DNA sequence: CCGGCAATCGATGTATATATCTGACACGTGCCTGGAGACTAGGGAGTAATCCCCTTGGCGGTTAAAACGCGGGGGACAGCGCGTACGTGCGTTTAAGCGGTGCTAGAGCTGTCTACGACCAATTGAGCGGCCTCGGCACCGGGATTCTGATGGGCGG
DNA sequence: CCGCCCATCAGAATCCCGGTGCCGAGGCCGCTCAATTGGTCGTAGACAGCTCTAGCACCGCTTAAACGCACGTACGCGCTGTCCCCCGCGTTTTAACCGCCAAGGGGATTACTCCCTAGTCTCCAGGCACGTGTCAGATATATACATCGATTGCCGG
């Protein structure tokens, strides 16, 4: 089933909590849209790489190993989910 | 617009050919202005052999381009 | 009526969320967004739960680091509020197109 | 002695490291002392990280080490921070840090 | 199928270092990832070093130079000392 | 005077194919040689890692194709994939 | 030769030899050198075409590192590919921020 | 006559952004490199190409750093670059802790 | 010898960087950052030279060091 | 007689102490696959000798760049005023999260057999090193064109 | 009547054009070593089939989080004034660059040997999968303490 409008599921309180963990006190009202765009770009890159990895293996299911390999390719090593 | 075509003798010729015009039209204009038979003409752009069945826009030929003669790519 | 001044609860929230380790985004919306994004590259795709978990961890870490840099850029301009120009400057200096 | 680790006086395995080296497409041949050297270095790094993480665990009045303690150990050491500079640790968190200009006067 | 890991050796080292502390299941996964990552880094550096000098074997000199190139300032000294001591003990016995 | 190999002649052939009347200097030749070597190492390493992940002992054209898709960005990957497929088909057809 | 069968300019046998003696895998297939040589030739052709255009703009008949730098930095995909590469004797692209210009 | 402040600066910007020569004298850089190398190991020799490569890399690094510093200075509504801009650029890039 | 990197040279580098006005405390910072960068690169290059058992530092060692640091350089034999 | 400064006081939020139960960690058991032991064959690497190339050091000149100083204009910084955008709190609405149920597509393992890659030997041409020659580009001198800033003027508050 | 905005001049600065020459790029020639060809052999991988696990879909209920609105205050932004510190230009000093010469350290090559590593076969024990008990820690509840913002008293203007 094709779903749209899911970028708005990242609500303003969630972005505020992320900013609080980042150390920010006051937030302008135009920050949420730019945050959504940045997150979308990052996710698009990572998912493209992971899907390429999955397709090479002739699998129809994306695994955590594909995500780890993609992230390592993007120069962002991640510890904990195997590897 | 005006394109520059270079021959094996170093002669540079200016051609006024529309982007939508086909390569065969370019050959016909070259023959009209120079007398060289179209079948004896081999034009190249971006290191590719042009085909009479395509147009200038097919090869993405923009303004102030440069074409060369005779050279074949295969 | 009791009421705190502006900036107090903000500092309390900063202290609270800088000592915990849980994820700060709801799971169902993120899963839906990931599936929608992956629909562009290839249809009829299935995901392991671990894959979505790893994606969430990476995304949250990236966003937190970006917000730290944005706060630094905002302070450099003698301000306490973060604006989109700070995010743009941080991304440009980092090298992210 | 029988096993190679006991001859070298180590805890990490020398035979397994030798096998991994010989099949990892690294070089045509592998010398005798290379597995010993690599195993010793790996054991040293593990011991350093574990000591720091155990101290961090004892600070929180805990008996078991969790990823938060590992993150606290790594981020508070200059050399470890330099080594693991582009590494994300799951369920780790961040170091508490607030800029001075944001504090009330 | 059998799956190999570094869990037992990490636990032995931990019991040598802190003879009462324990460890959870996610922390051991992080430790496994760390050991694997450092292994790949050092091995790749040593292989490149051997390729530069037109050699077909990897020795302890390659490992020493690789850990000198990869590890930061004060980590490298202690790592080199540990590796040299281990190699000397192995050779003597 | 040991023999030293380089890509200079092939690069010159390609240059004469694209621009029939144009030369090149020595420094530009060195830069081009470095570029070709760098791209070679990148693609070969990516293919080797791909083969290692899936437990294979051989490197095939599928590994090269996937490595090209992973490394090259956007339209570059599309055109490179088309060129490689055409070359492989032409090589297979001839004997 | 194999390049003649593949219709290429770059060498297939040399690429095969480099693959076999590079510690990449135990075995190498027959079509991998052909694929790799074709890709390398394509990339070389792209860069050289852009550099030759840049050389023609300068009224020069020879390519120098400045022309290669101008070609690479002005193309989005090429700039992304060679993002962490320094070209000797290349220079920079002329660019001045609009705030510094006189009113 | 006399040019106003900022004119010759723009002329220099234009003329140094179109050339490709090295902007640092060779003997001072050679001396500095030799002393820095002698800090580590003594009785060391250098090829001329090694010093040339070191100079090229150093100049490229410094030019990129100055570009980032100019961006940071502009962000703070200024036209003069200051050490705080260099520190901010190095911190955001990742070199500075 | 760090004083051999004169102020006019730093100004020329800034001009190529696109800078119009320069504060008077910039030169010391530039000298410090250049010294740090050179120290790192030279350390790596000398390690590479020492492994090969040579008493002369070559351009190949510099290229390998720069590639290790993440700054590839074309045109010197890479 | 009020203001700023300083010392109280209630409300709220956070950390601390005490059972309580549970699910994950630590330990014990069987077995099979990978590591250790013994031996043989061969080539990779160490070692010594030779040669010449390049790196280091020194001397002389000349000249452009660096250093120093000065006068001044423009930019950095500080204070002040205003207004609106963002934080804090409250009441209402929504969907996330949990707990089950069922079902099916696919991931994972196993046996077989076959086409593909490695290995070997002989042959031969493509590519590398060396030499020559001329034309693209560096260099120098002169005129053309373009900003730039001072000067005169005009105009409106 | 005078300060502010606008049109117009000479003077440095950059570029283009024409002649000169000169060194590097492009072409030619000989040889040797790596790529091609033809055949053999072993095994890596493709393919078919079976099993069972985990991913997907759906339904019901609780409740915490999200959302919308109001109010107020503190921060962002714009303006004004000052003051000083970087920029542009002229004079003097210095050391960088070029050219030339000389000497020797060490990098690169070659011949030879030998010892370290790979490959083979046998045997056995350590590590992995599985099962089980119990205790470190999450949960719930009550309580004590610290901080924050309003209230009020006091020295002083």
């Amino acid at each position: 089933k094709v779903l749209r409008d899911n970028i708005q599921g990242i609500t303003k309180p969630a972005i505020r909590r992320l900013a609080r963990r980042g150390g920010v006190k006051r937030i302008s009202g135009l920050i949420y849209e730019e945050t959504r765009g940045v997150l979308k770009v990052f996710l698009e890159n990572v998912i493209r790489d992971a899907v390429t990895y999955t397709e090479h293996a002739k699998r129809k299911t994306v695994t955590a190993m594909d995500v780890v390999y993609a992230l390592k390719r993007q120069g962002r090593t991640l510890y904990g989910f195997g590897g | 617009m005006q394109i520059f075509v270079k021959t094996l003798t170093g002669k540079t010729i200016t051609l006024e050919v529309e982007p939508s015009d086909t390569i065969e039209n370019v050959k016909a204009k070259i023959q009209d202005k120079e007398g060289i038979p179209p079948d004896q003409q081999r034009l190249i752009f971006a290191g590719k052999q042009l085909e009479d069945g395509r147009t200038l826009s097919d090869y993405n030929i923009q303004k102030e381009s440069t074409l060369h003669l005779v050279l074949r790519l295969r | 009526p009791h009421r705190y001044r502006p900036g107090t609860v903000a500092l309390r929230e900063i202290r609270r969320y800088q000592k915990s380790t849980e994820l700060l985004i709801r799971k169902l919306p993120f899963q839906r967004l990931v599936r929608e994004i992956a629909q562009d590259f290839k249809t009829d795709l299935r995901f392991q739960s671990s894959a979505v978990m790893a994606l969430q961890e990476a995304s949250e870490a990236y966003l937190v680091a970006l917000f730290e840099d944005t706060n630094l850029a905002a302070i450099h301009a003698k301000r306490v509020t973060i604006m989109p120009k700070d995010i743009q400057l941080a991304r440009r200096i980092r090298g992210e197109r | 002695a029988k096993t190679r680790s006991s001859r070298a006086g180590l805890q990490f395995p020398v035979g397994r490291v030798h096998r991994l080296l010989r099949k990892g497409n690294y070089a045509e041949r592998v010398g005798a002392g290379a597995p010993v050297y690599l195993a010793a270095v790996l054991e040293y790094l593990t011991a350093e990280i574990l000591e720091l993480a155990g101290n961090a665990a004892r600070d929180n009045k805990k008996t078991r080490i969790i990823p938060r303690h590992l993150q606290l150990a790594v981020r508070n050491d200059e050399e470890l921070n330099k080594l693991l500079g582009r590494v994300t640790i799951a369920q780790g968190g961040v170091l508490p840090n607030i800029q001075s200009v944001l504090l009330p006067k | 199928t059998r799956k190999e890991s570094y869990a037992i050796y990490v636990y032995k080292v931990l019991k040598q270092v802190h003879p009462d502390t324990g460890i959870s299941s996610k922390a051991m996964s992080i430790m496994n990832s760390f050991v694997n990552d450092v292994f790949e880094r050092i091995a790749g550096e040593a292989s490149r070093l051997a390729h530069y000098n037109k050699r077909s074997t990897i020795t302890s000199r390659e490992i020493q130079t690789a850990v000198r190139l990869l590890l930061p300032g004060e980590l490298a000294k202690h790592a080199v000392s540990e590796g040299t001591k281990a190699v000397t003990c192995y050779t003597s016995a």
